[PDB]
Formats: structure tokens, sequence, C-alpha cells
């Protein structure tokens, strides 16, 4: 983390938060792919995710990082559902996040409580996606030549 | 002067200070902190009630301020035993919200200032999940405290 943080926020050369790699990955993209869905490496990699967008909607507000295509036309969230990558899947589409600048990061909000009682308010990307892909359509086909999927 | 927006926006914030010429106004006017005027027409919200939304840290003296305009007019008994109307909320008054919210102090100062300890909140929040939903405890501040482990 603090190496992201200095290469970020350093005087002298601040990284580019949205640079694609060869393959189209950004950070977001990377991290989706480094997921091996054991516990411990989904709390790593789905709170570096967090991090990263913290630092995103700090630095940079106008960016929607979440939004960028890999060379494939995958967003982050769409390349974890292609690869399994279930416990950041369900990260990235669970994450809702109450900050200054908070609002247009989250993906859900919970609009109202009763003494007892909850509501939870989900976006929806994956269900809205009709165009390139939805969560659902991706893991809707499903092939599934795989136990994860 | 006040209209029903100017007091809603300072009990929002925890104002006590644009009402300090609350009082003296509703003393020419002869108005009454409990008029029609004074509350939301389809829900029967009052700024007790709104100030019960709008807890910060559960504390808000905009409520101590309130009580004590209305005991100088006397609205004092049907201001804090004042109902919701709406299907939704309906007959919750600013007891249950402090009993929902947990807060002794305030539960305490309601019940000096007299409110009503048997009056039952059964609006559609009150009863079984439509899924609306949710939640029951039915009704009446004494159940709620129970039913709520406290």
């Amino acid at each position: 983390l603090a190496i992201v943080k200095f290469l970020l926020q350093n005087s002298w050369q601040p990284a580019d938060i949205s640079a694609r790699d060869s393959v189209g990955n950004t950070v977001l993209h990377a991290l989706v792919e480094v997921a091996d869905n054991t516990v411990d490496n989904t709390k790593f990699v789905t709170s570096m995710y967090n991090e990263i967008l913290i630092l995103g909607a700090k630095l940079h507000p106008t960016l929607k990082l979440e939004e960028i295509t890999n060379r494939k036309g995958l967003t982050p969230l769409a390349l974890a559902a292609s690869s399994g990558k279930i416990g950041v899947l369900a990260y990235i589409l669970q994450r809702e996040i109450h900050e200054p600048e908070c609002r247009h990061l989250s993906r859900k909000f919970t609009e109202w409580a009763y003494g007892p009682v909850h509501s939870s308010l989900y976006d929806l990307s994956c269900i809205d996606t009709c165009e390139k892909n939805s969560v659902l359509e991706v893991i809707a086909y499903s092939s599934s030549e795989t136990p994860n999927r | 002067l006040y209209d029903r927006r100017s007091i809603f926006d300072a009990v929002a914030q925890s104002n006590c200070q644009e009402l300090e010429s609350l009082l003296p106004f509703l003393q020419r006017s002869k108005k009454r902190l409990t008029d029609s005027e004074f509350k939301d027409p389809e829900t029967g919200k009052t700024c007790l009630l709104k100030a019960m939304l709008n807890l910060h840290n559960g504390q808000n003296d905009t409520i101590a301020l309130l009580l004590d305009v209305a005991r100088k007019t006397d609205s004092l008994k049907q201001f804090v035993n004042a109902s919701y109307t709406d299907s939704y909320y309906k007959g919750q008054t600013a007891l249950h919200i402090a009993i929902e919210r947990r807060n002794m102090t305030l539960v305490t100062l309601l019940v000096e200032n007299g409110a009503d300890v048997q009056a039952a909140a059964n609006g559609d929040f009150f009863k079984k999940t439509k899924g609306r939903p949710g939640f029951y405890f039915g009704e009446l501040p004494l159940s709620l405290a129970a039913c709520t482990n406290q």
C-alpha cells in the first residue's frame, strides 16, 4: 500500500492511475487477475482495490475507474466474472462507501432502517449492462467448464 | 416571521438561534406550534418530530427549546403527543422514536414533558413486512422497549 500511495502522491512523477498494460488491464484489472479465491487472497485484493478507488476519488474525481475496459472489452467486474474470481466479484458488486465524494464510487446504498430492520440497495451495473455484457450474462453463459463458475 | 419550512431547516442543523424570535412570533399571530400549517400535510410530522429524525450524536436542543415554547403556549401536551397519519408510520409519536433510537435521555425528557406512554404506533412500518417491511413489536412503547431488548 505505502508504495502504491507514494507512486500516486509523490512530487516527482505521480503515477497515471488509469494506465493500461499490454493486455488493456489497469491496476483494477490486474488485481482481479491476481485473485486466487483463497480467503486471505480475497481479503488483501479486496481492500487494495478499495484503496485504489479511494485514491482515485481523492486525487482525480472525474475518472470513472471501474468502467475502463481491458483489450477484450472487459471492465474489472466483467473480467472477475469471466475468470471465476467470485469473492472479488461479490466484493465489487456489494461495496458501498460513504465519504465526501463517496456517492460516485459506491455500488449500493441503504435507504432506510427501522429499529428492527434493514434495507439494502444495489446499483446494479451487471443487470443493466445490455450493450456489451451483464455480470449475469457472462455468468449466464456459464458454459461452466469449471466447477468454480 | 416563520413558515413551516423556516423552522424545519433550523431544526435540521440544531440551530437554537434562528428560533430566538420564535416564541414571540406566535404570540403576536397567536399561531400554535401545533397548527395544521406547522405539520407536513400528508404525514403529520411536526418540528419536534423533524428534530427526532435530525439527531446528531443522539442530541438536539432544538427539542428542549421546541418543547419549552409549546408550554409557554401550553400547546404542550398535544405537541409532544402528535402522531404520524400516513399509512406507513401511522400513530408514531416522538416517544416511539426516542426508544427506537435507544436514547434514555430523550425517553426521560419526553415522559417528563408528558409523552403518552400508551400511544400505539400502528402503521405498516410497525407490522410484518410486505415486504415493506417491517418491523413489528407491536405498537406500544413498553412492547417496543422489550422487543428491542432494552
